[PDB]
């Protein structure tokens, strides 16, 4: 199966679950999408964002917890207990 | 026991199975069922004195399937009635 | 006589099985916002981020470390929120390593049949571009509803 | 990518050619055996780097000789 | 058309053909020039389809190797009954088993391996055997020695006869290649006088002999006064006396009554309380049953009497529309190839095996077998591993069918034609089951392993965590247990006592069964065990699938089966082949049938195996810590490897000293595995040109040049090595713990 | 071998019975169970299911180890070309996969190469080497000073 | 293509008195009131309002009613279309 008039077709470079349909949503629906991920399109901008905003959302909470809900900031509560030989 | 329910089923589940095979109402030696279950002629090279094909082999088979259908029979109404 | 091969081609990798070309599952798999190649791909991408981030509330909030406490709606959401923004740079840096800025389309542009379809602009350098915000704002609001429709209102369920 | 060298070692024995797999291997004229062939490797960018000339070549040591160097989608075998 | 066709003398019966070795193989019958030649002599010696291009020598070699085979086994029956006969204690042990440990080798007094003659019991000193052999003869009904004797030197006159006959079938009378293809006629006479006249002959063995000796044996008659087993036979009122049926005299079997014989036939279901085997009546009925079932399915193909099928005619019936034509072929298969049917018939035995292991373990059916806990671990795990070989060699046969005997004209848009076309589909599925179950399950392992060592208990899947109670197996075992009240009326008990219809078998003082639980821990090594043999199976699916071709390599079938690589090409070509696809798969048959015996002898250890003391409590050898230990690997490597392990150490300067000493040098075996495995031939070769230099220096350089092994054969030594080393290791572990606290 | 015989000499030797080396150290059984077995006692029981102790970081890096070393094993054991074709089934996977077909690889999958094979087996045999016996070590002088 | 299984819409028909004519008739075996009833006695006794059937007699016959009616009611989609086939 070769035709050497389309090369495409030839070859397996088919749209084999894609849909040629151009819209199927509203325009309320779509102008508010767009209007608040506006300033999440570039993708230097948002690995900035991402990785500067992240790096401080992991220090907050991991310095705001408490006992209750997370037992490393909770400590020891009980006596240590003691090796052998004395150590 | 001549009388008595096992002996007439037994007599029976032999005779109709091998009225079946003489009358070319059950699969034989010389006559084969396919896929459909059609009954078509064939030649097993058994010969005897039957015009119809009964051969020695078809009345030791149908004689087996009126034993195994024969004895499913008496003890299937032995433990029901 | 139910199995063909690929668009009539036997020597491509695959074959038409009632698993891939059934009425119903082409059906299927054309509506979905991965496949829309005409729709902008900021607003399918907002689709994409709605759902999952919607379904990973419930294996945060019911198998997660603060799962027995009764902090675990606010420990779950979090926590499916922070894989949302993990995947959201793992889709900002394939969008950067795979295509570049000014480039064609790494798409199939021909269908099924013989008929000329347009580039698919979800496989560039800007349509995977806001496909990342879509995921990112559509993921947040996702985690969110959920956590809304499970640990505000409160809706009875068997295992929340 | 793999870089092929006949040796002047060669006897025209042919089955270097006939165990190659990827048709690097053809055999030119020549003045230096009995058979007045040697092989050659013009299609070396074809070359998977099997060695199976090297291991049909009766030749002691080889005269056909496959260097693993650059490797690149011909060389790797990949049809993905 | 289906007759005897055998042709007189083939080849003469002549020595000239030993002195030449390599006479099979035309590439050895030059004589040798290297060493790899005495290895490809092995490799090649039973290879006969690498001999000969004719399937009819080829079919004559494997009927009389097979009957040298049948030789050999029966040698072996005549050796064990010649052990129990005259180097055992079957009468002492006969006479009481409870306290009597089963033995059956007496080793020689010469170098200090006389201590190996441990106190076994009734004044009798031996290695304490645990292949059951003891409660086997129990269940045959031998009450003497000298019918021991009797069925070693029977056993002996067999191994002569099928000697005789694979000198027969190979030089004076052997078979043509049609009758080896007369399929039907053999599956006839399988399955009629192989297995159903020998169900049927067992079953009378076992109303005649098995069952009034194994019922003297119950009353607490002493086996030197219990008649012998003609007895029975001819005074029929001595018969008559155990069971009353036997008074009418055969006529309840032609008339149809055979309710009347239910004093013998029964369908029972559970445990002799006095011996902890299942009843002989049930095994007697059962006998009974599929012979009468077998015999009746041996009658179902075509020979030469009309009447039957032609199973070509079954299979080119049998076609789909996902397939299109379908099983079109597939008799030319398997009549014209031996590998194809190998495949077959290895993974029906290999598969029956691993189903006679869990039928024993769960259903024993002999005398004293559950309560003697080293013959129950011995039995299981030597049919695991058998079960396993098989099914790795099942594969390795289907593989050797692919690269060798199938024909792609003869078949094309059949099922196996199709099954090639999609293979990619069918490992890349596999795959993904097989990459989902170990996350799914070991994951799981290594997430209790993490939170039980991060001090977080409830955080783990155990029966007090997180629960993942296997509800199907939990329902199936409750759906077995309330079976007999409606389901299954006509049974006086259940099948099996590890249902949970109670029924506390106290035989010795010791457990015979009870209701196996099911939770959390059985979940997870249930999965690790679906995990392990769906690996098994990728691995050897895949060599099955591309032995043909490949992405990687389309030619192949044109390299065989039995070689290494193409080369370092594609990046890298090794272990392309088929064969080492086997060799892989016989790892991972390591791993899967390892922790299937592993899952065993703990769960049983912990929740079957054990004492009853007065009041009804039941002590078990690791009290109720498979619930909570053997779902972390540290409890695996602690309550289990190294527990357990308490009795192979220590057991030196005792009777179960050779277990510690086949566990070290297990051990070493092992070890010595890992050389072959990890390292390579041109290292081997180089290394032995420095010592052929150093030969050469002294004048001491064989003709026969010392090479390397092969790439194959070293992997092959290396993998033999690594399963006869880690199986020997698990053997002498395991019957030295379960001896040593059975 | 070296670090065995240092690690029992001196354990036998810290808590006073030399004697229980100088009986058991000629003959591997000895090795095994007085020194491998005797030694991790307390190791394997770092963390237990009725509880966990101090070495239970070394009871994890033991069986870590275990995991590690043996992980080492499919990479000196398997060869080459079985994970290549396992890996084209995988391309051809995703390369067919709805929804996934979409993502691309610019690299294309191949399976781990020859030298790199050796390489990557003969390390995670190191690691899991050095961690059995750095568990093992610090985990069975550690918790039984002496 | 998209007909790689036709409907035909009465083997669901066929298939549905298939397994309700020879499924609901008493037998002597078992003491059973009824083949199928006892059956559908699951929906009747088990149903709770989400607090489900577990370690239940509800679980059997539902597996038996249903692979008889995956083994009656797919063995009339062989049977119309070995008749609309070329199959015997
Ligand atoms: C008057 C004629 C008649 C009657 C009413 C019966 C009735 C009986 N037969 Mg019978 N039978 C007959 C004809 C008949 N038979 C014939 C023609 C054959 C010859 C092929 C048989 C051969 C036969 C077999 C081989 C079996 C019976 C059995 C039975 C019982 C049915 C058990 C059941 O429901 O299993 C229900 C079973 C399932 C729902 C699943 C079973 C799945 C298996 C175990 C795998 C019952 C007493 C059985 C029995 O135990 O006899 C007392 C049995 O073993 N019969
Ligand atoms: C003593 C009688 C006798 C003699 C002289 C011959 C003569 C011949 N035989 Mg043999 N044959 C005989 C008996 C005899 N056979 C019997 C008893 C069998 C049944 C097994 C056959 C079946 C047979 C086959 C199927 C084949 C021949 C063929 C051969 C030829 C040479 C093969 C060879 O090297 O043999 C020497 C072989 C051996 C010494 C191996 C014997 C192995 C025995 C069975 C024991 C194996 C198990 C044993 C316990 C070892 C286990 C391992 C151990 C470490 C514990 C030669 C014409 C071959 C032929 O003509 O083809 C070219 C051929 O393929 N024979
Ligand atoms: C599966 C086969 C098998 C196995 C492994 C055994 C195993 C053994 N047998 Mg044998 N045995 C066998 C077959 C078997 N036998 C058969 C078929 C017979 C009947 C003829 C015997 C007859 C028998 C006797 C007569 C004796 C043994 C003994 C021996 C032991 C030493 C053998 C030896 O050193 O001989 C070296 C080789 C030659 C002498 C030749 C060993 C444990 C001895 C034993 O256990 O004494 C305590 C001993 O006296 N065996
Ligand atoms: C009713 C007759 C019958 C019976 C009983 C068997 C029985 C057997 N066949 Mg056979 N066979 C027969 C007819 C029969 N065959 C027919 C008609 C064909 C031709 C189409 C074949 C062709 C065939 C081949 C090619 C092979 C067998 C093999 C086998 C053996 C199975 C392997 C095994 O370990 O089993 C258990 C083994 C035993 C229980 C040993 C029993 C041996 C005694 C002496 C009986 C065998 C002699 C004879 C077949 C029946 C005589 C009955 C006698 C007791 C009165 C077994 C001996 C296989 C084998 O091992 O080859 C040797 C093999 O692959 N058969
Ligand atoms: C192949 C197996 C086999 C064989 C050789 C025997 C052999 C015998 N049976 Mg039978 N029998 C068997 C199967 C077998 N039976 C089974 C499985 C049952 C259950 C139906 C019995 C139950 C049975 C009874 C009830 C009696 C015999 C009897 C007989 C004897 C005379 C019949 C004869 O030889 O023909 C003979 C010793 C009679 C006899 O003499 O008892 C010892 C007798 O009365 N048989
Ligand atoms: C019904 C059983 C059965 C059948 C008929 C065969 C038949 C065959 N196998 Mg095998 N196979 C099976 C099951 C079986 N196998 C199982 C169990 C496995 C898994 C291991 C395989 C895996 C398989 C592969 C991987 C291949 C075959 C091949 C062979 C062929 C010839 C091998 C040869 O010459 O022997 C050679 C015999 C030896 C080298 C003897 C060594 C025995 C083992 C490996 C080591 C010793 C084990 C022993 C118990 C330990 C004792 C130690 C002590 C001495 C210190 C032949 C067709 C080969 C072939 O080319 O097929 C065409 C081959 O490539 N087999
Ligand atoms: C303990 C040692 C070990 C481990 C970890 C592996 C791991 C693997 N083997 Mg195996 N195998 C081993 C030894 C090992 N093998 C040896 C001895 C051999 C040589 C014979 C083989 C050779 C080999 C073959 C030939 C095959 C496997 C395959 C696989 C995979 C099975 C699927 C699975 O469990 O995915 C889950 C992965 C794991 C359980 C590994 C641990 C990962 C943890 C749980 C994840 C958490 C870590 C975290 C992300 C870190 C941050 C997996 C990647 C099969 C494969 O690739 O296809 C499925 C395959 O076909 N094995
Ligand atoms: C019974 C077991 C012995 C069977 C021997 C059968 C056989 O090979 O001998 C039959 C052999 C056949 O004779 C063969 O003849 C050949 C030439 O045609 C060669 O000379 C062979 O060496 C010779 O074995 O007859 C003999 O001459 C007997 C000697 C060899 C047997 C020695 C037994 C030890
Ligand atoms: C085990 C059951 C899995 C269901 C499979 C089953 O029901 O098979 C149904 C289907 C039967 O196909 P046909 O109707 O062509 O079968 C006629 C048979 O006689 C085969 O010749 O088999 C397949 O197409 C295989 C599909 C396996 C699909 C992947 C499953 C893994
Ligand atoms: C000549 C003649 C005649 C006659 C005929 C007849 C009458 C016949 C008969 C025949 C018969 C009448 C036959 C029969 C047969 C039988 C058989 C063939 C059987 C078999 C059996 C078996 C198979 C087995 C059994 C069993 C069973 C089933 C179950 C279980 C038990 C037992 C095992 C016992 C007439 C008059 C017509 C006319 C003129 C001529
Ligand atoms: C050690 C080793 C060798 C060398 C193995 C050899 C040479 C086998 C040695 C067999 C014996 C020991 C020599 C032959 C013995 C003779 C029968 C002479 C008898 C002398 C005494 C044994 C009595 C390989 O060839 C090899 C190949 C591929 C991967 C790994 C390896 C590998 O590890
Ligand atoms: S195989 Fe070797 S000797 Fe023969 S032609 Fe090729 S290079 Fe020359």
């Amino acid at each position: 199966y070769f035709d050497l008039g389309e090369i495409d077709n030839t070859t397996g470079n088919w749209d084999l679950y894609g849909n040629d349909d151009p819209n199927r949503y509203n325009g309320f629906q779509n102008k508010f999408f767009e209007t608040f991920a506006g300033a999440f399109t570039k993708r230097g901008l948002l690995l900035k964002f991402l990785v500067l905003g992240g790096a401080t959302t992991i220090g907050y909470l991991g310095s705001t917890s408490s006992g209750d809900l997370l037992a490393i900031k909770n400590g020891p509560k009980q006596a240590p207990i003691m090796g052998p030989r004395g150590r | 026991y001549i009388g008595s329910s096992t002996n007439l089923i037994m007599v029976a589940s032999t005779t109709l199975m091998l009225f079946a095979g003489r009358f070319g109402l059950a699969p034989s030696a010389n006559r084969k069922s396919t896929a459909g279950l059609k009954l078509v002629d064939r030649d097993s090279g058994l010969q005897t004195g039957d015009p119809a094909g009964f051969t020695a082999t078809d009345t030791l088979a149908c004689g087996a399937m009126g034993h195994v259908i024969g004895v499913g029979i008496v003890l299937g109404l032995k433990a029901t009635a | 006589q139910v199995i063909e091969p690929l668009n009539g081609d036997p020597f491509i990798g695959g074959l038409e099985t009632p698993v891939t070309s059934s009425p119903l599952i082409a059906w299927y798999l054309s509506n979905l916002p991965a496949y829309r190649t005409a729709v902008a791909p900021l607003l399918r991408g907002v689709e994409i981020g709605l759902a999952h981030g919607y379904l990973l509330v419930g294996p945060f909030v019911l198998a997660g470390p603060l799962r027995n406490s009764a902090v675990r709606g606010e420990a779950g959401s979090l926590a499916a929120a922070g894989l949302v923004a993990i995947l959201t740079m793992c889709l900002t840096i394939y969008g950067i390593a795979s295509f570049k800025e000014g480039e064609a389309s790494k798409a199939p542009s021909l269908t099924l049949t013989g008929r000329q379809k347009a580039a698919d602009k979800l496989q560039t350098a800007e349509g995977w571009a806001g496909f990342t915000g879509g995921f990112f704002f559509g993921g947040l609001s996702g985690v969110a509803w959920a956590y809304i429709l499970l640990y505000v209102l409160n809706l009875p369920y068997p295992v929340k | 990518a793999h870089s092929v060298k006949i040796y002047d070692t060669c006897i025209g024995c042919t089955q270097c050619v006939r165990a190659c797999p990827t048709d690097v291997l053809e055999m030119v004229p020549w003045d230096g055996c009995k058979a007045s062939q040697i092989a050659s490797a013009p299609r070396t960018e074809d070359c998977v780097g099997c060695k199976r000339c090297e291991s049909a070549c009766p030749t002691d040591f080889l005269s056909v000789r496959v260097y693993l160097g650059a490797e690149t989608t011909r060389s790797m075998g990949l049809a993905y | 058309e289906v007759k005897i066709m055998v042709e007189k003398d083939p080849v003469k019966t002549s020595f000239e053909k030993w002195a030449k070795p390599g006479h099979f193989s035309r590439t050895l019958a030059k004589g040798p020039n290297t060493t790899t030649w005495i290895w490809n002599l092995h490799a090649d010696a039973h290879d006969f389809d690498s001999h000969t291009n004719d399937l009819e020598e080829i079919s004559r070699k494997v009927f009389s190797a097979h009957f040298g085979q049948l030789a050999v086994i029966f040698i072996w029956l005549s050796g064990m009954y010649f052990h129990g006969a005259r180097f055992s204690n079957y009468e002492a042990w006969l006479s009481d088993p409870t306290h009597i440990k089963p033995s059956a080798q007496v080793v020689w007094p010469i170098v200090g391996q006389k201590i190996l003659n441990g106190d076994v019991g009734g004044g009798f000193q031996g290695i304490q055997i645990t292949s059951g052999f003891f409660q086997l003869w129990r269940a045959s009904g031998i009450t003497s020695e000298l019918q021991l004797y009797t069925t070693a030197i029977g056993g002996l006159i067999f191994a002569a006869l099928m000697l005789f006959a694979g000198w027969f079938h190979y030089h004076k009378a052997a078979p043509k290649l049609a009758w080896f293809q007369n399929v039907e006629s053999m599956l006839n006479h399988h399955l009629a006088g192989l297995l159903g006249l020998g169900s049927l002959a067992w079953a009378g063995h076992q109303v005649h002999v098995s069952l009034p000796i194994n019922r003297l044996l119950d009353a607490g008659v002493d086996p030197k006064e219990i008649p012998l087993p003609h007895e029975f036979i001819l005074n029929r009122d001595l018969l008559a006396q155990l069971y009353p049926s036997f008074s009418k005299g055969l006529t309840p079997f032609f008339t149809l009554n055979w309710s009347e014989y239910s004093d013998f036939l029964t369908f029972r279901g559970g445990l002799n309380p006095v011996t902890g085997g299942l009843w002989l009546t049930d095994t007697a009925h059962h006998h009974l049953a599929i012979a009468v079932l077998f015999l009746v399915a041996g009658h179902m193909y075509r020979t030469n009497f009309g009447i039957g099928h032609s199973m070509k005619e079954i299979l080119e019936a049998h076609k789909g529309p996902f397939t299109g034509e379908g099983h079109k072929g597939l008799y030319e298969i398997l009549t014209t190839s031996w590998h194809a049917q190998l495949a077959i018939n290895l993974a029906m035995l290999g598969s029956l095996t691993i189903i006679v292991a869990h039928h024993m373990y769960a259903m024993p059916p002999y005398p004293y077998l559950a309560t003697d806990y080293a013959t129950q671990l011995s039995l299981f795990t030597h049919h695991m591993w058998i079960g396993g070989f098989l099914v790795v060699g099942a594969a390795a046969h289907a593989a050797i069918f692919m690269v060798r005997d199938y024909d792609p004209t003869t078949q094309y848009n059949n099922l196996l034609d199709r099954v090639l076309r999609h293979r990619d589909a069918i490992i890349s599925h596999l795959n993904w089951v097989c990459i989902f179950l170990g996350f799914h399950s070991f994951g799981l392992y290594i997430h209790n392993d993490t939170m039980s060592a991060l001090g977080r208990p409830q955080d783990m899947f155990s029966d007090t965590a997180i629960q993942l109670q296997p509800v199907f197996a939990q329902w199936i075992q409750n759906t077995h247990a309330l079976a007999p009240s409606l389901t299954a009326p006509n049974a006086t008990a259940s099948t099996s006592l590890t249902w949970g219809g109670g029924d506390l078998v106290a035989v010795g003082g010791k457990v015979a069964l009870l209701p196996i639980p099911l939770g959390t821990a059985d979940f997870l090594v249930h999965h690790i065990h679906a995990f392990t043999i769906h690996v098994t199976v990728l691995i050897l699916l895949k060599g099955v699938l591309f032995a043909r071709s490949s992405r990687l390599i389309p030619d192949k079938a044109n390299l065989g089966f039995r070689f290494p690589c193409d080369g370092p090409g594609r990046g890298g070509t090794c272990q392309v082949s088929a064969w080492d696809h086997v060799f892989l798969g016989l790892f991972w048959m390591y791993n899967a049938i390892s922790v299937v015996i592993f899952h065993f002898s703990w769960k049983m250890q912990s929740d079957v195996w054990g004492s009853i003391s007065d009041q009804g409590v039941v002590t078990h050898i690791t009290g109720g810590n498979f619930a909570q230990s053997s779902i972390t690997i540290n409890g695996w490597l602690r309550d289990f490897l190294w527990a357990q392990a308490s009795q192979v150490i220590q057991s030196y300067g005792s009777s179960l000293s050779a277990y510690g000493l086949l566990f070290l040098g297990a051990h070493f075996v092992w070890a010595f595995s890992l050389m072959f495995l990890f390292s390579g031939r041109g290292y081997w070769q180089e290394l032995i040109e420095s010592i052929v230099w150093a030969h050469n220096k002294l004048k001491v350089a064989p003709a026969i040049q010392p090479r390397a092994l092969s790439i194959v054969q070293g992997r092959a030594v290396g993998v033999a090595h690594y399963l006869l080393g880690g199986i020997a290791t698990t053997w002498a572990f395991f019957l030295a713990r379960i001896i040593s606290v059975g | 071998w070296v670090t065995f015989y240092w690690h029992w000499k001196h354990i036998t030797l810290w808590q006073g019975n030399v004697a229980q080396f100088n009986e058991s150290s000629t003959y591997l059984m000895g090795w095994l169970r007085d020194y491998l077995w005797l030694n991790s006692s307390q190791l394997i029981n770092g963390y237990n299911p009725f509880g966990m102790n101090s070495l239970s970081v070394w009871a994890w890096m033991f069986l870590f180890g275990h995991l590690v070393w043996a992980t080492g094993f499919m990479f000196l054991i398997s060869w080459r070309g079985y994970w290549q074709e396992l890996i084209e089934t995988l391309a051809w996977a995703h390369e067919r996969t709805p929804l996934a077909n979409l993502v691309r690889w610019k690299d294309k999958p191949v399976a781990l190469s020859i030298v790199q094979a050796r390489l990557v087996g003969l390390a995670h045999f190191s690691v899991g080497y050095i961690f059995t016996y750095a568990a093992f070590l610090i985990a069975s002088t550690s918790g039984k000073f002496g | 293509n998209r007909d790689w299984l036709r409907r035909d819409l009465s083997v669901i028909g066929f298939g549905l008195i298939g397994w309700l004519a020879p499924s609901s008739l008493p037998v002597i075996n078992g003491n059973s009131l009824t083949g199928l009833f006892l059956g559908s006695i699951g929906p009747e006794l088990a149903h709770f309002p989400t607090g489900p059937a577990l370690t239940s007699p509800f679980w059997l016959w539902m597996v038996t009613w249903h692979v008889g009616l995956f083994i009656v009611l797919t063995f009339g989609q062989i049977g119309f279309k070995g008749r609309q086939d070329g199959y015997w």
